[PDB]
């Protein structure tokens, strides 16, 4: 069995890192895969020390017995995984728990979109109101929904990207949902943004039935 | 270039028992093991067992010895997956991969792209496909936010791309969130020129396998 250190690892570009593979009994060989979220593994490092095909130079392993390692040297935006080790000396194979890379950088803050809903949403009698937060960091940002000015609970749901492979950002969308029938009882539809890059929350608004 | 062709997901009831096809091409099939591996936010990796096509030797793990059974079509180049008496423990992405040779050691070097079963006695529901349309209220220096809104499918995953692939820049399709009916929905946005919104078209193509969804919907201002 392996054990990976440290479970979350973070970093700016171009520091040096390394993260550790441990085995509870001695092993031939280390072999690293690397993974982004919603893809398959990409064997990354194999037999310890040999990079695959098209892994920069700045990648490298090492290790013996029962340590091994990888480190990069200078770190880049698209360095940004989850990185397994694996062995193959008993059987079965297994795999380590993994350390998750992530990539420091400046302070930006959201661009922010609102989208009414669409005529066919609405024909079947729901409104869904999605509120776009693009490219921001850090990852912590705040969205609040007011109809009419007035504050809304219970009615929406937010989701947010992993980190951008090329810039290290992050995105964030709310949905608001009502029924028909709620979405005609008001005018005004907003969503309130607050974020470290914003020195004063950010607002974007339309008006229903409004064009 | 060798290729591991695996369908997208499965809903599988409780109790129940399911089959998953790994198609391989680029390389010769009977002359390497094929693999198969289970990934959970909670386990995480695990090798589940090994079928030779040479002549349908298998291998398994421990675990897996009553979960899994493999077989190979000789002639299809198509390996298999059995899993039954599926329960919520089986609710996985499972991988079929390649493995290689080097300093008398053995990894996996090609992985399928995984198929995604939930295990639920809960019924599919096919998504409706919204358009998220871009405005003024949609337009941030000189550039366009515009997407689609994936609503309301079971079980996950939803699978969305811009143009049949050939549109990847700028685009954030944000993992799905989990209603209070059980039911869940995504959103894919991306930006776009303003200046050349006239000219060019964006479609989302939204796959929902489970439901045998299939649907592209234009986005336009």
């Amino acid at each position: 069995v392996l054990s990976q250190s440290p479970a979350i690892l973070s970093a700016s570009p171009g520091e040096k890192v390394t993260m550790t593979c441990r085995a509870s009994s001695s092993v031939s060989y280390i072999h690293w895969f690397q993974q982004k979220p919603g893809s398959s593994p990409k064997p990354w490092i194999y037999a310890t020390s040999n990079l695959a095909s098209g892994v920069p130079v700045r990648f490298s392993g090492s290790g013996s017995g029962t340590s091994y390692s990888l480190t990069i040297s200078r770190v880049e935006a698209e360095d940004a995984a989850t990185y397994y080790c694996q062995q193959w000396t008993s059987n079965p194979p297994t795999f380590g728990g993994g350390t998750k890379l992530e990539i420091k950088r400046t302070v930006a803050a959201p661009s922010v979109f609102i989208f009414p809903p669409s005529d066919e949403q609405l024909k079947s009698g729901t409104a869904s109101v999605v509120c776009l937060l693009n490219n921001f960091y850090p990852r912590e940002a705040k969205v609040q929904w007011k109809v009419d000015n007035a504050l809304q609970s219970g009615n929406s749901q937010e989701s947010v990207t992993e980190q951008d492979s090329k810039d290290s950002t992050y995105s964030l969308s709310s949905t608001l949902t009502l029924s028909k029938a709620d979405y005609e009882k008001h005018k005004v539809y907003a969503c309130e943004v607050t974020h470290q890059g914003l020195s004063s929350p950010v607002t974007k608004s339309f008006n229903r039935g409004e064009c | 270039q060798v290729q591991l062709q695996q369908p997208g997901a499965e809903l599988v009831k409780p109790g129940a028992s399911v089959k998953m096809s790994c198609k391989a091409s680029g390389y010769t099939f009977t002359s390497y093991n094929m693999h198969w591996v289970k990934q959970t936010p909670g386990r995480g990796l695990e090798w589940i067992g090994a079928i030779y096509p040479g002549n349908g030797d298998t291998s398994y793990n421990q675990k897996f010895k009553g979960k899994a059974t493999l077989t190979a079509d000789k002639s299809s180049s198509t390996a298999y997956m059995q899993l039954s008496s599926l329960t919520s423990e089986d609710s996985a992405v499972y991988y079929c991969a390649r493995s290689t040779y080097y300093g008398g050691d053995w990894y996996f070097n090609v992985w399928g792209a995984g198929t995604t079963v939930t295990v639920s006695a809960a019924s599919t529901k096919g998504p409706s496909v919204f358009p998220l349309a871009p405005s003024s209220k949609s337009t941030s220096g000189g550039t366009a936010a515009l997407g689609c809104l994936v609503k309301d499918y079971f079980p996950e995953p939803v699978t969305v791309s811009w143009n049949s692939g050939a549109l990847t820049s700028g685009v954030h399709t944000f993992p799905a969130v989990l209603q209070s009916s059980g039911l869940y929905s995504l959103s894919s946005v991306v930006t776009v020129p303003s200046s050349s919104l006239g000219t060019q078209t964006y479609i989302c193509n939204v796959n929902h396998k489970p439901s045998n969804t299939k649907v592209d919907k234009k986005v336009e201002p």
